[PDB]
């Protein structure tokens, strides 16, 4: 025979809202924080970072001109 | 304790703790051993990678699924899955919880019958129960009626229920589903010169379909536009490089579901199925079938087909009746909350096989009262 | 991005029980409208069957 | 951007256009109940003086 199940109490379609009410407001708020923090972490200190890379290349520029004139200076004979 | 709500389905293993949201871990339920010979030594080379470790390392091996319809062809390979679902993906020894599989329906009971054999006697569970995939579905969205479609991956069933009362003799499974999607799609692509063969290339091939394809809500004017225009060609860059072009291969290749001629399959697509399984139900419950249509299953998360099937069923439905389908948005993992939820539930707390009454009645005990 | 989908996903959910609710009050309205009007006719044949009796 | 706005201003829209629309068939719906109260209660009383004609 078809399995018979025992008679409980309750209750269904009562768990929808403690299972969605909850993630409607939390999971939008906390997503948002995480992009805020992320974005401020992230593209500042991204953007200042490649401007000190870019002066220190430049830098490094300056000393290849000199060194590579002052050795061919000398080298030219 | 806490019970392991496990789902083996077929294309991804979902497990997890009962009483969550998602499932903890998901991983594709390939097993592939090597197929080269291997020069470099000491490497450390297994001799077969389950799980997603052999998505990663599948340019040397030759996955195989053991699972082909809803029933298992392999058990030795299914065997190993769970090993793995258990030790590594959870590390949680099975002898100290509880564990709730799900079985599609009207699969053989040879099927079921070793499937219990097995979590008993080698994994050694406390206390195993196999349920139905669409009742699960059917939790998880919160109703208690409605006829629910659970297209997934292996096998596509249609299980009617009412106030809690299964319709056992409207049951309409079809086993056309993702894989069988996939392979169309594979087969539609040499149309155009790309040719895929390998079994690690039907993943990529499977990769275009999640990302590209979409359900047409009218076939004949798609095709109509799609050879015209140029709007929907849209390009996709293989993990290699030399980008395709997917023209109206799109949406021809989900259209399968609703005209299974396309493979060659006789039946009616999924658009008709659950008018048939409707209609056999009993005069005084259609209305509320009707209104309380619901989808589940990976499948079913084609951009587009809530409202074809809505169109589909509206046509063929009298015109009086509202149709509407329910459309989760978590519709891939609907069938684990639902599994998760009946098994964080009190009164279910008695309805689990313990091991003493299988060791009174033997592995025959899944077909009686303990279902 | 990520959650701009989600919260899109709040909008349509919006969308979709408002719509339902609107579609089910006017069902109720044109219902009950119907329930009305034929009660009005009944009462109305009424005082015609009161006239005869009169008469 | 471009698209975020006017989607969710058009979601938003429908949401409210659903719920004005759910509100007037209610509103009309409850009036429509009243009236057929009140008609029910006088059809009651012309069947009283209907039957006592007849006597
Ligand atoms: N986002 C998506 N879009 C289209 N198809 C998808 C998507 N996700 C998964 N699928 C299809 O669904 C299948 C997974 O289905 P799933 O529900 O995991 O099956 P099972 O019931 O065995 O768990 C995949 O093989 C894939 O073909
Ligand atoms: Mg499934």
């Amino acid at each position: 025979v078809p399995p018979k199940i025992p008679d409980g109490e309750r209750v269904d379609f009562d768990d929808i809202h403690r299972k969605r009410v909850e993630k409607d407001l939390n999971e939008l708020q906390t997503l948002i924080e995480a992009h805020f923090e992320n974005r401020k972490k992230e593209e500042e200190e991204l953007i200042s970072l490649k401007d000190r890379i870019e002066k220190r290349r430049a830098e490094r520029a300056e000393q290849q001109r000199i060194r590579n004139e002052r050795e061919k200076e000398r080298q030219n004979r | 304790t806490t019970a392991l709500v496990c789902d083996n389905g077929s294309g991804l293993v979902k497990a997890g703790f009962a009483g969550d949201d998602a499932p903890r871990a998901v991983f594709p339920s390939i097993v592939g051993r090597p197929r080269h010979q291997g020069v470099m030594v000491g490497m450390g080379q297994k001799d077969s990678y389950v799980g997603d470790e052999a998505q990663s390392k599948r340019g040397i091996l030759t996955l195989k699924y053991p699972i082909e319809h809803g029933i298992i062809t392999n058990w030795d390979d299914m065997e190993k899955i769970w090993h793995h679902t258990f030790y590594n993906e959870l590390r949680v020894a099975p002898e100290e919880h509880p564990t709730l599989l799900t079985e599609a329906p009207l699969n053989p009971k040879a099927n079921r019958e070793k499937m219990t054999q097995i979590m008993f006697e080698t994994f050694n569970v406390p206390a195993m129960y196999v349920a139905i995939q669409a009742v699960l579905s059917l939790y998880a969205s919160g109703r208690t009626t409605g006829i629910v479609l659970d297209s997934g991956d292996g096998v596509t069933h249609n299980v009617p229920i009412y106030e809690g009362y299964a319709l056992p003799h409207a049951i309409m499974r079809l086993d056309l589903a993702g894989r069988d999607l996939t392979d169309y799609l594979m087969k539609i692509l040499t149309e155009r010169g790309y040719s895929f063969v390998t079994t690690a290339e039907r993943e990529i091939v499977r990769d275009i379909k999640e990302k590209l394809c979409y359900v047409a809500l009218d076939f004949e004017n798609e095709m109509a536009t799609a050879a015209s225009s140029s709007s929907l060609e849209k390009s996709y860059e293989l993990p290699d490089g030399q980008v395709i072009t997917i023209g109206n291969e799109r949406f021809r290749c989900p259209e399968t579901l609703f005209q299974p001629s396309f493979i060659g399959m006789e039946s009616a697509g999924i658009h008709e199925t659950t008018y048939n399984s409707i209609m056999k139900c009993d005069i005084d419950i259609r209305k509320d079938l009707y209104a309380n249509n619901v989808l589940s299953g990976g499948t079913t998360m084609y951009p587009g087909i809530a409202d074809r099937m809505q169109k589909e069923i509206t046509a063929l439905a009298p015109s009086t009746m509202k149709i509407k389908i329910i459309a989760p948005p978590e519709r891939k993992y609907s069938v684990w909350i639902g599994g998760s939820i009946l098994a964080s539930l009190s009164t279910f707390q008695q309805m689990w096989i313990s091991k003493q009454e299988y060791d009174e009645a033997g592995p025959s005990i899944v077909h009686r009262k303990c279902f | 991005m990520d959650a701009i989908k989600k919260k899109m996903q709040m909008l349509k959910l919006d969308k979709e029980n408002a719509l339902d609710r609107a579609e089910q009050a006017e069902a109720d309205k044109k219902a009950a409208e119907d329930r009305s009007k034929q009660l009005e006719d009944e009462l109305v044949s009424l005082q015609k069957k009161l006239k005869g009796t009169e008469d």
